[PDB]
DNA sequence: ATCACATATTGGA
DNA sequence: TCCAATATGTGATATAATATAGAT
DNA sequence: ATCACATATTGGAG
DNA sequence: CTCCAATATGTGATATAATATA
């Protein structure tokens, strides 16, 4: 709180001690019931779920059901990845041939972060720099992993030319 | 004929200029980043110009 | 000739790599022929020479 | 349709809807539950009667649950194989399609029973229904309409077998 | 980009 | 206070044969 | 920068 | 001329991060 008055202060951005300390607390028991969840032998999709909806629980009993904590961390994660969008329009345009937009990417690390991420928390930390650390790097992954097909979307469209790439497409070899 | 360049030279720039809390250099590479051999020809031939 | 991937008549590139002596390249009846043809009031008999030539397998 | 919510430092929902009307920003759930008193709120009898009549007489189907999606070989897919990669050739249509689909994937795995964040599930809902809107619309702007469309190309005129060009001499 | 059609404001009356 | 004019914006739509081809 | 699973190749006998 | 067992090799899926602000 006391370095937080210096730069610019957004509302919905910034996370009060309190709520560090909430998602320490949240750390700490997400640890601790890992190993339960591991070896419980049933199914792994149900089983990734149920760790998805527990870890979720146990930050919504840090925060007394208010759901405030999951509002926060869904607004940090929705602004980092909304910031790339007028910036990295280029690659946003090729990720629509892949089925994968900007809330389906804010959903995924929404999901990653409380699965994958909280439990990693390092003690007496501040999560939201962790937080932009991995939120930015994985955006940077994303858009510089080489995928298995390069992706070909027919414009089927005559604003200039006369025949459009579908058209002599259907035609030639099909 | 160096039309098509500079549109890519555009884009990358103004990928650039309009990142936000990003690592500078990483943006400055990406503009250079896909920049082939052929490129010029390819766009060339297929803008039909 | 080759039909197209939807089951109607369409062209090839048969006769640019030499594949074929004559073009082999279909027609097409425009809708201003269709209207000139319409002067026949057989609409039956132009519904039949679409439909043998192009539209339906079972006839052709 | 479009859900928005905002929050306070402490996270309570602050947006307070000092200047936007009670009926927005409810959602599309909200939307289908309060759809008869919101079309008697809005729907002006002067220019739109015709129309709220018509959806008085169709109101089954104003919602639906399931969407279709037309033959592969109307949407031409090629899996071509290239040295650097291989490549995929589609419409766009296709993307569209399978945009929807991915989406109720993420809808469907979470427990709808449980309570979950609306922020997380709302917005889901109004870009599956923007994307079928773009669907539909592209149907009828590429395949459906004009010189290329089947309307006017095939349905009409068609490429005719049995035919033949000549020149014409005295 | 030409033609149509429809809103949104605004200077004007 | 209202309104018609101006302005912005929305929307359909277009010939005729034809050369191809985005880290470890 | 691993790792769990799928596959062509060697070893072996019948 | 099959069938067995196992080995070395290939391929998909996953994993890495700790200076905050429409």
């Amino acid at each position: 709180n006391q370095a937080s008055k210096g730069k610019k202060i957004n509302i919905e951005l910034q996370v009060t001690d309190n709520l560090n300390k909430i998602y320490l607390k949240s750390s700490v028991l997400m640890r601790i019931l890992i190993p339960i969840l591991c070896d419980f032998n049933c199914d792994d999709d149900i089983n990734e779920v149920l760790v998805y909806d527990i870890f979720k629980e146990v930050i919504k009993s840090f925060d007394d059901g208010k759901k405030n904590a999951l509002n926060k961390l869904y607004k940090i994660i929705y602004s980092r990845v909304f910031e790339t969008k007028y910036s990295d329009v280029v690659i946003w345009t090729y990720l629509k041939n892949m089925s994968t937009d900007l809330m389906i990417i804010v959903k995924d690390y929404f999901k990653v972060i409380i699965k994958k991420i909280f439990p990693k928390l390092k003690h007496n930390s501040s999560v939201i720099s962790y937080l932009d650390v991995v939120i930015k790097q994985k955006l940077k992954y994303l858009f510089t992993f080489k995928y298995p097909i390069s992706y070909k979307p027919l414009k089927a469209e005559t604003t200039d030319d006369e025949e459009l790439s579908e058209q002599e497409r259907m035609e030639i070899n099909l | 004929l160096l039309h098509p360049l500079l549109i890519k030279f555009s884009k990358g720039t103004y990928r650039v200029l309009n990142n936000r809390n990003s690592n500078k250099f990483e943006k400055i590479k990406t503009i250079f980043s896909n920049i082939q051999e052929g490129f010029l020809v390819k766009k060339i031939i297929n803008n039909e110009l | 000739s080759f039909m197209n991937l939807r089951g109607l008549p369409a062209k090839s590139k048969n006769f640019k790599e030499h594949k074929d002596l004559y073009s082999k390249t279909p027609v097409r009846i425009g809708n201003m022929e269709i209207s000139n043809l319409s002067l026949t009031n057989e609409m039956g008999s132009i519904m039949d020479m679409l439909n043998s030539y192009s539209n339906n397998e079972t006839n052709r | 349709i479009n859900y928005q919510q905002s929050i306070d430092q402490n996270g309570e929902n602050i947006d307070l809807t000092e200047e936007i009307g009670e009926d927005d920003y409810i959602g599309l759930v909200k939307f289908k539950d309060n759809f008869d008193d919101l079309l008697e709120k809005y729907t002006d009898k002067k220019k739109y009667q015709k129309e709220y009549d018509f959806l008085i007489e169709n109101h089954d189907k104003i919602f639906i649950n399931k969407l279709p999606v037309f033959s592969h070989k109307l949407r031409p897919a090629t899996l071509l194989t290239g040295s650097k990669g291989k490549v995929l050739a589609f419409d766009e249509i296709n993307n569209y399609y399978n945009f929807v689909i991915e989406y109720i994937n993420q809808i469907n795995e979470g427990v709808v029973s449980d309570d979950s964040i609306d922020l997380l599930l709302l917005p889901l809902l109004y870009n599956m229904q923007f994307y079928a809107n773009n669907i539909l619309t592209r149907i009828i702007s590429e395949y459906l309409r004009g010189k290329k469309g089947f309307l006017r190309k095939n349905i009409m005129g068609s490429r005719i077998n049995f035919s033949a060009r000549n020149v014409i001499t005295p």
